[PDB]
């Protein structure tokens, strides 16, 4: 289904996910086209930090729903 | 057509000035002959007695209604309140149908007498807080260069001036500009594209761009003395290059009036300048331009001169016919009649003054925007206060990670903070419109709890905590 | 060889600088085109202020990269 993956810098990129798929397929999709390892791939929905080992049925992710991604930036 | 809510209230009230009985009155107590009759609000003799130098245009509208509407039949409703035109009618209603071949006196623009305007649109500009414009001068104290801004505000009645409108300002927005030590000049295309989106958020908040400010300080020695004194009686009051920027801003923002035939007349726009007093401080002053002559000739004939007091008049190239400009000045022996057969005529004559001031701190009706006035502004890239989301952890943070609603709502009513949030457009536009209306209006306690219970504000504090 | 210096008003200034010179020569070249003294000038390279005593190689500034120009007086 169609979703709106939006990072912290306002860049929204359209991705694809199944309604019963896990969130690790989304984390693997960010690892493909953005090259981010999963220690910095932080998705947030409904004010809660989405764990990497869960599915979309717990957070009730529906079609055409936006996503809030946080990327870690550090000097050390 | 519909005018403003402030403009219709000044029209309904007559604004008569009452008088008392006198020794010169020979009539009885139940009457009035001439000496205790009600005084008209447009008499300039009463104006200069109380040191009011202009006749408060809504009363000037009344003094022309007596000339338009009479006791006779009439049956016209002309209401001759229009902009006097100096352009040339091409059809001309005569036999000289092209202007390349023929011009007569009924279409020729007459020689400009240079008579001063006796009425001003805005009678008194007022401010909201001394901490608001203190941040504007603080921008000069960090980068050492001049600044620029636009003032957003509203209007209401003024009881000091008889039938007068006062100008209230609420917040100041700064466009992105390239600063310079001598002056400043920015691109008009990127400013107009930036000002289009600020007018969107100003509609729901009840704001309107009605003013602008630009700085001119020239610090003396940075010790005992504050600034130099550039603008005085012998020098220029307003430079001729800034007359052009003041004239284009008034033509872009017209004022709606039912009495005018074109539908718009007598623009309510203020131009304020930070220049400093004569002796020792950085006291500001404001003047606005004249509608009678300067407002229409700026479309064709205003050219820049090397003198700041005067402006050069250029020549005619097949469509731009201009009349001769005359003014009176003293010669080496006496005072003479109009002499000007020479270019570079002064522009300080075409300015009408205003009375600026700040209200008392003990009481007011409202202030509506005093949150911190210390938040980093949107386009202050010359200064260091142009931060990213690192500032939002420092500024508000939902204070101490658990905030009281009396201490949380007092920070949320900032103008530039609310204009920074909706640019990210995390919240819905329906939830954002009730967010800005809660911060600017009263009885906000029942609607602030509606904002914290929404999932959009929960996602805003969750995406801020993980980021730096 | 090529470089692009851009101000805050959306105006990019073209300049041809050597790959192995100092930053002070870059501030002298933008002085001649406009008439701004290089004492109050400052150069921002992606949020990093360039020091005038250094060169173009230690900051790893590549060809025709977008630069920033800002004016800030020391005493003012
Ligand atoms: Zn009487
Ligand atoms: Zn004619």
């Amino acid at each position: 289904m169609q979703i709106f993956v939006k990072t912290l810098t306002g860049k929204t990129i359209t991705l694809e996910v199944e309604s019963s798929d896990t969130i690790d397929n989304v984390k693997s999709k960010i690892q493909d086209k953005e090259g981010i390892p999963p220690d910095q791939q932080r998705l947030i929905f409904a004010g809660k930090q989405l764990e990497d080992g869960r599915t979309l049925s717990d957070y009730n992710i529906q079609k055409e729903s936006t996503l809030h991604l946080v990327l870690r930036l550090r000097g050390g | 057509i519909k005018e403003l809510a402030v403009d219709e209230e000044l029209e309904k009230e007559d604004g008569l000035i009452p008088r008392q009985k006198s020794k010169l009155c020979k009539h009885g107590d139940r009457g009035m002959c001439e000496y205790c009759s009600p005084l008209p609000p447009w008499d300039k003799e009463y104006h200069e007695k109380n040191k009011i130098k202009h006749i408060s245009f809504h009363s000037y509208l009344k003094k022309l209604n007596e000339n338009a509407n009479k006791k006779e039949n009439g049956s016209s409703y002309i209401s001759p309140l229009s902009e006097p035109d100096f352009r040339i009618n091409k059809r001309c209603h005569n036999g000289h149908e092209p202007w390349p071949r023929g011009i007569c006196s009924k279409c020729q623009p007459s020689a400009i007498t240079l008579q001063q305007q006796e009425f001003r649109m805005v009678d008194h500009v007022e401010f909201q807080k001394s901490e608001i414009i203190n941040e504007f001068i603080q921008a000069w104290r960090y980068t050492g260069m001049q600044r620029f801004g636009y003032m957003y505000g509203s209007y209401s009645k003024y009881d000091n001036t008889p039938l007068g409108i006062k100008a209230v300002v609420e917040a100041i927005y700064e466009p992105p500009q390239h600063d310079e030590q001598d002056g400043l000049t920015m691109d008009v295309e990127q400013v107009k594209n930036e000002m289009l989106q600020i007018d969107r958020q100003a509609q729901e908040m009840g704001l309107s761009r009605i003013g602008l400010i630009f700085t001119d300080l020239s610090d003396a020695g940075a010790g005992d003395g504050s600034v130099f004194c550039k603008r005085h009686k012998d020098s220029f009051f307003l430079s001729s290059l800034e007359v052009i920027m003041a004239a284009r801003h008034q033509t872009r923002h017209p004022n709606v009036s039912k009495y005018s035939e074109q539908g718009f007349f007598s623009s309510k726009f203020v131009t304020c300048v930070i220049s400093g007093n004569l002796e020792g401080e950085i006291d500001i002053s404001s003047y606005q331009v004249s509608t009678e002559a300067e407002a229409l000739v700026t479309a064709d004939m205003i050219s820049g001169s090397t003198f700041p007091s005067m402006a050069y008049i250029n020549d005619t190239t097949d469509e731009r016919y201009v009349p001769e400009i005359f003014y009176m000045k003293s010669n080496e022996y006496g005072i003479t009649v109009k002499e000007n057969a020479k270019p570079a005529f002064p522009v300080d004559y075409l300015l009408v003054t205003l009375t600026h001031g700040f209200p008392n701190t003990d009481t007011e009706t409202n202030s509506k925007f005093v949150s911190s006035t210390g938040f980093p502004w949107s386009n202050r890239q010359a200064m260091g206060q142009s931060q990213d989301y690192q500032e939002l952890k420092k500024y508000l943070f939902n204070v101490a990670s658990s905030g009281d609603f009396n201490l949380l709502h007092e920070k949320i009513s900032n103008f530039h903070l609310l204009l920074y949030i909706n640019s990210l457009q995390i919240l819905s536009p329906d939830e954002w419109k009730l967010l800005i209306e809660s911060a600017v209006k009263n009885e906000w306690e029942e609607s602030l709890l509606k904002l914290v219970s929404s999932a959009g504000w929960q996602t805003l504090v969750m995406i801020l905590q993980e980021s730096g």
